[PDB]
């Protein structure tokens, strides 16, 4: 599994 | 806000004998959003321990639920999935047909 | 070729409590972990049975990263609703998948991070695995960040290395049935709607893995133009039941024939009815 | 390839009565027809489902062949027993072997029509269909009169006509099963023989067709010298099963992997053992 | 099935 | 005049599971000439109606037979495939093993 790293905005 | 209806199709695991223990199949796939309500009928009132697959979606980002009991075919009795939705006015009841 | 997969979705529930996040992990069809929020403890959990071999580093790892994506989801979830416009009351689903899929050396083929936005498509990595396609203009503002922060590279990194390599390390495990074939088993079923015509249904039942082709093809036409064919639907088992069917005039019933292409049959199968 | 074969095997009981003659049809590895001239109405019956459609002029034709084919061994065997000067009360077999095999376009691969006498090879055709193979002096003889007779023509004729167009029928007949693979359900099973050395059994169950190829590949890619392989065998439902086992010391199983090679599987099986 | 035609001698 | 004896195996159509119905097979294969004798026993004694295959031969024109019949496995009944050929000068009795 790959966290999210920058939110959309 | 994509909203759609689901696609339901009501079968069992392997072909249907009487008197023979199989499972029963409510597929829901195709809708948006994830929220549903499906229900597995036994001449019309409700089984109980009825499991469900782990919520996933196909390719086009539609979810789809497999919900399943083990059930024992025979012909007075009728088997039927009941499905709710935002985009169902009322519950959605799809009889279970054999050849289907 | 074979393919690892996960399926992320976060649906707000503004009043009830927080998001619920749910990631289930598919290898080629058959699917071996799970995180669902709503769980008594919320962890990863093995959904196949060659994944209980596996030790608590690897379900410590994995679900500190499934709890580290919940506050990512969160903090999306209300930085699209604000941007959006959208009422606060009103619950919104984010939606995500990526995985990687190998070719017959079992090096990559193509990798995937793909967003959906309430259903629709929002962001998507494309094939480089270096830019962005932007669906709205809400993703083009994603994208812009995206580009600049670079987050392709961040993502391409884990595509490239440890999506593949645990795709063959799974494909270690699960192996034995992993890599099997279950060829359909065909039927056609003749059940005369009218007193003018019959629908003939052609079966595959049982079949792994999912893709399959049922075509019912009259005379040599390729496929049919009044055709009904439903979607490919879980046995449960899992294997895979679809059939097709057709309208035909009485008595013409044996020119049509029904074609089965499955990854398990190095020769299509041809279906006749026999009364 | 696709195969169609016939195995015929005529007995005689000097004393109890005239030989016994009994022939077997297979497709592929599954079984349609047989013919046994001690049973209660001899004639061309079928042991597959799909041969049940037939009509009537097919069994009648099949079931003259085979009574003019019995009188042909009851006249051969004879003749044979006479040859050698044999004792007329010994009991002697006459085998024969015959059929054709179709490759990918479903056009003839080769064609077989061998004989064997008490077991050992008598006479055979050669794969040009022109030519026979004699494995005595008395075959020498025999292939000396069929070759002025013309007898290869006759049976070139069959091989590349009735037997291709029979074949590439039942093929069309029973499509949605014989087309079918079943990929093998293979396992490692660990018995430890001693406190030595430890016995490792690779399994493959319930597979069709027949042929599979078990190899136990010890550290790297090296094949193995010393393996027990048992003979295929059939389930009784229609599938095989076969096992290999090789004998290792105690604390040495993660060296060996077991290797299963079938129709069914688009890749090759790689089996470990972990206790 | 096919019978066969001479005999072996 | 060849003689071959006949290689036995003993094995069930499907994993054994006690009080699960299921085939037990005694394959012979391998053996010249075609008389043989085949038994199937139960606890030492003889179980009626086995059927076996039509009689065939491989590519050595060696026999093949399959004798069959439908057993329920457990723990205390012990099953094992009697065979007698002109090559054995006393029958020969293979018991079943379930990991063989």
């Amino acid at each position: 599994y790959q966290s999210g790293l920058s939110i959309v905005m | 806000m994509i909203q759609r209806t689901p696609k339901i199709q009501v079968y069992s695991r392997h072909p249907a004998e009487n008197g023979k223990s199989n499972f029963l199949n409510c597929y829901v796939s195709g809708f948006h959003p994830s929220d549903i309500e499906v229900d597995l009928l036994k001449n019309g009132e409700r089984i109980e321990k009825v499991e469900h697959s782990d919520l996933s979606f196909s390719k086009d980002w539609s979810f789809y639920l497999l919900y399943y009991t083990e059930f024992t075919p025979t012909e007075k009795d009728e088997y039927a999935c009941r499905v709710n939705h935002v985009t169902l006015s009322q519950p959605k009841i799809v009889k279970w047909d054999r050849d289907m | 070729p074979h393919s690892l997969r996960y399926f992320v979705t976060a649906v707000s529930r503004p009043g009830l409590g927080e998001p619920r996040f749910i990631a289930v992990g598919y290898v080629d069809d058959t699917q071996f972990v799970r995180f669902d929020s709503d769980a008594d403890n919320p962890r990863f959990e093995p959904r196949a049975p060659w994944m209980e071999q596996e030790g608590p580093e690897y379900w410590e790892e994995q679900t500190q990263r499934a709890k580290s994506d919940e506050q990512w989801f969160r903090v999306s979830l209300r930085t699209a609703q604000r941007y959006y416009n959208q009422s606060k009351g009103g619950s919104h689903t984010f939606q995500r998948m990526f995985g990687c899929d190998v070719g017959s050396d079992w090096r990559l083929l193509r990798g995937y991070h793909q967003f959906a936005y309430d259903g629709r498509d929002y962001i998507a990595l494309n094939e480089d695995l270096k830019t962005w396609t932007a669906a709205d203009t809400a993703a083009l503002i994603t994208r812009r960040k995206w580009e600049q922060a670079g987050d392709a590279e961040y993502y391409r990194a884990y595509l490239e290395g440890e999506c593949v390599e645990w795709l063959r390390r799974y494909l270690e495990l699960g192996n034995e049935t992993l890599l099997r074939t279950d060829s359909p088993k065909a039927h056609v079923t003749y059940h005369p709607r009218s007193q003018v015509d019959v629908t003939l249904r052609c079966w595959a039942l049982g079949f792994y893995p999912a893709d399959i082709t049922l075509t019912w093809q009259l005379n040599g036409e390729d496929l049919t133009q009044d055709m009904e064919l439903v979607e490919t639907r879980p046995a449960g088992d899992g294997t895979f039941q679809k059939w097709a069917a057709v309208v035909v005039p009485l008595g013409k019933e044996q020119n049509y024939t029904c074609h089965v292409h499955h990854k398990g049959l190095p020769e299509p199968l041809t279906l006749r009815w026999k009364p």
